[PDB]
C-alpha cells in the first residue's frame, strides 16, 4: 500500500491545520492507521492512531490535542492542528499498518510544517 | 549508458540486478518476473513491471 | 554520509551498523551505541594492535575503510559500491545483519574480494555456490534453532509460538526451528513475521494475534534488536507477561529490555559463546570525542548517549570511565575476523614475499581468490586478547564459519538495581541447563511455566 | 555438505578404475548420494545412485556395469570401471541429497574419465 499526503499550509501558532493523508486497499485490510513525527536522524514518536474500531491513541502530551479521524470506505485519515506550538518542527509522516504474511508498515511522504510567534 | 534494462524473468536474477540498477540509478522494467516481493519499492524503487506480482496468482489459486 | 578512512599499504573494507533502522525521513536515524559504535572501536582498536604487532605484519600497515549500514540493506548496499568503485580495498570485515552480509556478498564476489562477517549468523550465507567469497567468525544459526528447541524440550514446551523479522535471518532460522521440533515433539502455535519499516501498533496487533491463543505460553523470538525491543514494549503496553527465546537479535543487549524490563523477566536467551576482552575495555573507556576525530560518529555518540549538544559545550566533563561499561558477544567476533584477515595477509605475503617484509610487485594487485583460499586453510591461532584459562583459537571449517557454541541467559532480578541477565548454561554438541540460577524454573520458587495444547491428563480415568 | 572426489585416471577400454566420492557429515542425514555425467554445455546424465538403504538404480546403458559400493559410516561412495568405452569421455560428477527445510542437492568437483583406443 502507498500513502500520499497533502495540507501542508503556512501559519503562525495558534492555527488551524488539516493533514490529510490517503492510501490506495488493493483488497488489502489496513487494520491500523496513525501518525507519527520526527526529525532526519531521530527517532519516532507516536501523535495519534486509530484502529478501525474506534479505539484512538494519543501521544503522552497530545491527548488533549491532535484531533484524528480516519475512514473506511476511502481509507484516509485526517488529523488537526487546534493550537501550534513552537517545539512542532519536525516532519509528519502517516503510517497503515497492513498483515500479508510480513505484518509490514507503509509510511508516506514528509510534510514539513513551521509554527511562529 | 543504459538507459533502462527490460530485466530478467526469474525473481532471484530480477531482484539482484534491480539492486545493481538501484545503486546506479537505472531504470528496469521485467517480463516474467511475477514475485510480490519486488513491488516494496522502498527496497526497489526501480523496476515497473508490466506483470502482476505473486499475491494475484496465490488468491486465484486458493479459489 | 560519511566516510572513515585509515593510511596504510593494504587497506580493507568494514560495514557496521553505526546508525540503527532507517526512518521514515532519512535512511537511518539514531546511532548504535552499544553494537555499532563498540563494534566499531574494537575493529579500529585490534588494527592498532596489529600493526604495533611485530609477529602479524610487521612491515606492512594495513589501512581501514570502514562504514556504517544504516542498518538497511540500501544504506549497506551503496557504502559497498563504494568499496568496490576501486575495482569497477583487499578484504572486508563488516556485515551484521543478515541481509546486509547478503548484498554485501553478491556485490564482492563480483569483483572477486573476501569477505570475513563477524554477526551475520544466516545459515545461507554458508552456501559457497552462491556465497563463495565470504567468511564469518560467527557460526550459522541453524543449530542454533537445535539448541532452543533443545531448551524447549528441557523445559516441556510442546506448544509454542513464533515471531520473526523478513529476510534471510528470521525465515531461515524459522525453518530450521520447525524442522528441529517436530523431531522433538514441539509444535508452532502461530508462525508469523515482522518487516523492517514497523511501527508500535504493528506490534501491538503483533501481541493481540499472539494473545488470542493462551495455550502458547511462550513464544520464540529470531528477531532483530529493535524488532525484539518493539515487541516487548507492545507486550508491555498490552499487559502481556510470558516467557520469550530470543536469537542473537536480542542476545544479551540490554536496549531491547530498556524500558520494557518487566515483560522480559524471566527471558531465556541465547547469545553466542565469547569472552570479555580485557583490553578493548581499557581502550573504549579511554575515548573522548576530541581526541577521537578518527570517527565522527563517535562525536554523534557522545552527543546523543549523555544528551550532549556540541554547540553548547556543556558535557565537557563526561567520560566513559566514569559509566559503567559493558561489552558485547561480538567484540571478540570482530576482533577474530579482523585478526584472521590480519593472518591471512600475513602468510599471502610470506609465500609470494619469503625475501622482504614489504609488500611486493606480485603482492599488490590482491588477487582475492588465492587471498580467500589462503584464509580459510592457512590460518589457524590462538584467539586475540584470550583470558590464560581457556584455549580458543580462530579457525574456520570447509564452510568459513565458526565452531559451535552458545551460551544461554535469562532476565531475573526484577530490583531496578541489578537489571542484567545471568548465563545459565552453555550449548557445545549437547545440551547444558542450570536450573539453579533460573529464577522461575527452581521448584522452590514455583511451577515452570507450561506452554502445552491440553493438560497431561491421568491415564487412570480418562483416556487418550 | 561439500562433496570431495578422487581417483579421476587415464585408462583405456576394458581397464579397470576406482572413482571415490567424499562428503562431511556436519551432522546432516544425507539420505542418497550417487554418481552424474555430463558434458561441458549439455545436459546431465544419472549412471549410479544409492539411496543409502538398498535401492540402487543405473543408467539404462548401464545396468551391468557402474559398480558403486558406500557406507553410512563415513558417507563415501566408490565406483568402479567395469567395462570401459570411447563413449563416456564426459566429465563425472557425484551429488549428495541432504534435507534440511530445502531438500537441496549438493555436487562436488570435476573428476576427468577418459577411454581412448
Ligand atoms: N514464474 C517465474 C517468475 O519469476 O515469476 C519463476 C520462474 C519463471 C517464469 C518465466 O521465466 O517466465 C518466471
Ligand atoms: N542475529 C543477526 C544476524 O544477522 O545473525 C540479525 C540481527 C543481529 C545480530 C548482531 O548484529 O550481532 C545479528
Amino acid at each position: 500500500v502507498q500513502l500520499v499526503q497533502s495540507g501542508g499550509g503556512l501559519v503562525q501558532a495558534g492555527g488551524s491545520l488539516r493533514l490529510s493523508c490517503a492510501a490506495s486497499v488493493r483488497f488489502f485490510s489496513i487494520n491500523t492507521m496513525g501518525w507519527y513525527r520526527q526529525a532526519p536522524g531521530k527517532q519516532r514518536e507516536l501523535v495519534a492512531d486509530i484502529t478501525s474500531s474506534g479505539s484512538t491513541n494519543y501521544a503522552d502530551s497530545g491527548k488533549g490535542r491532535f484531533t484524528i479521524s480516519r475512514d473506511n470506505a476511502k481509507n484516509t485519515v485526517y488529523l488537526q492542528m487546534n493550537r501550534l506550538k513552537p517545539e512542532d518542527t519536525a516532519v509528519y509522516y502517516c503510517h497503515a499498518d497492513y498483515k500479508y504474511t510480513t505484518h509490514n508498515t507503509a509510511w508516506g511522504q514528509g510534510t514539513q510544517v513551521t509554527v511562529s510567534s | 549508458a543504459i538507459t533502462g534494462v527490460i530485466g530478467g524473468s526469474y525473481s532471484d536474477v530480477s531482484i539482484q540486478v534491480a539492486n545493481l540498477l538501484r545503486l546506479f540509478q537505472i531504470p528496469q522494467i521485467s517480463y516474467a518476473s511475477t514475485s510480490a516481493k519486488l513491488s516494496d519499492k522502498s527496497r526497489y524503487d526501480y523496476f515497473a513491471r508490466t506483470v502482476p506480482p505473486d499475491f494475484f496468482q496465490a488468491k486465484a489459486m486458493a479459489e | 554520509k560519511k566516510v572513515l578512512t585509515l593510511e596504510g599499504d593494504l587497506v580493507l573494507g568494514g560495514l557496521f551498523p553505526v546508525h540503527q533502522k532507517g526512518g521514515p525521513a532519512e535512511d537511518c536515524g539514531p546511532v548504535n551505541e552499544h553494537r555499532g559504535i563498540q563494534r566499531l572501536e574494537a575493529m579500529l582498536f585490534a588494527l592498532d594492535r596489529i600493526n604495533r604487532d611485530p609477529h602479524l605484519l610487521p612491515g606492512v600497515r594495513l589501512g581501514a575503510h570502514i562504514l556504517d549500514s544504516c542498518s538497511k540493506d540500501t544504506h549497506a548496499l551503496e557504502q559497498a559500491l563504494d568499496f568496490v568503485r576501486a575495482s569497477l580495498i583487499t578484504g572486508v570485515i563488516g556485515g551484521s545483519y543478515s541481509d546486509v552480509s547478503i548484498q554485501v556478498a553478491n556485490l564482492l564476489r563480483l569483483f572477486q574480494i573476501p569477505q570475513i562477517s563477524y554477526a551475520s549468523t544466516s545459515a545461507k550465507l554458508s552456501d559457497k555456490s552462491r556465497y563463495d567469497y565470504f567468511a564469518r567468525t560467527v557460526p550459522p544459526d541453524f543449530f542454533q534453532a537445535k539448541a532452543m528447541a533443545e531448551i524447549l524440550r528441557f523445559f516441556n514446551w510442546t506448544y509454542v509460538s513464533t515471531v520473526a523479522s523478513e529476510g534471510d535471518y528470521g525465515e531461515t532460522g524459522i525453518e530450521a526451528f520447525e524442522l528441529e521440533a517436530r523431531a522433538r515433539n514441539i509444535c508452532v502455535a502461530t508462525s508469523e513475521k515482522v518487516g523492517r519499516a514497523m511501527s508500535r501498533a504493528a506490534f501491538e496487533g503483533v501481541v493481540r494475534a499472539l494473545l488470542q491463543k493462551p495455550s502458547a505460553r511462550v513464544a520464540v523470538l529470531f528477531t532483530r534488536s529493535e524488532d525484539a525491543r518493539e515487541l516487548l514494549a507492545a507486550s508491555q503496553r498490552l499487559n502481556a507477561s510470558f516467557t520469550w527465546v530470543a536469537s542473537d537479535g536480542w542476545g544479551a543487549l540490554e536496549s531491547v529490555v530498556a524500558g520494557s524490563e518487566g515483560a522480559a523477566e524471566g527471558a531465556i536467551t541465547i547469545e553466542l559463546a565469547s569472552y570479555p576482552i580485557s583490553d578493548f575495555a581499557s581502550y573504549f573507556q579511554s575515548l573522548d570525542p576530541w581526541n577521537n576525530s578518527r570517527n565522527p560518529w563517535f562525536r554523534e555518540f557522545w552527543e546523543q548517549r549523555f544528551r550532549c549538544s556540541f554547540r553548547q559545550r556543556d558535557c565537557a566533563a563526561h567520560s566513559l570511565r566514569a559509566v559503567p561499561f559493558e561489552q558485547e558477544s561480538k567484540i571478540m567476533f570482530v576482533v577474530n575476523a579482523v585478526y584472521a584477515m590480519a593472518h591471512a595477509l600475513h602468510n599471502m605475503h610470506r609465500a609470494l614475499c619469503p625475501n622482504t617484509t614489504r609488500l611486493c610487485d606480485a603482492m599488490r594487485p590482491v588477487n582475492g581468490r588465492r587471498l580467500y583460499k589462503d584464509f580459510v586453510l592457512n590460518v589457524k591461532f590462538d584467539a586475540p586478547f584470550r583470558p590464560a584459562d581457556t584455549h580458543n583459537e580462530v579457525r574456520f571449517d570447509r564452510f568459513g564459519d565458526g565452531i559451535g557454541r552458545y551460551n544461554i541467559f535469562t532476565y531475573l532480578r526484577a530490583g531496578s538495581g541489578r537489571y542484567r541477565y545471568q548465563k545459565v548454561g552453555y550449548w557445545a554438541e549437547g545440551l547444558t541447563l542450570d536450573t539453579s540460577l533460573i529464577p522461575w524454573a527452581s521448584p522452590s520458587a514455583g511451577p515452570l511455566p507450561a506452554s502445552r495444547c491440553s493438560e497431561p491428563c491421568l491415564q487412570n480415568e480418562v483416556k487418550s
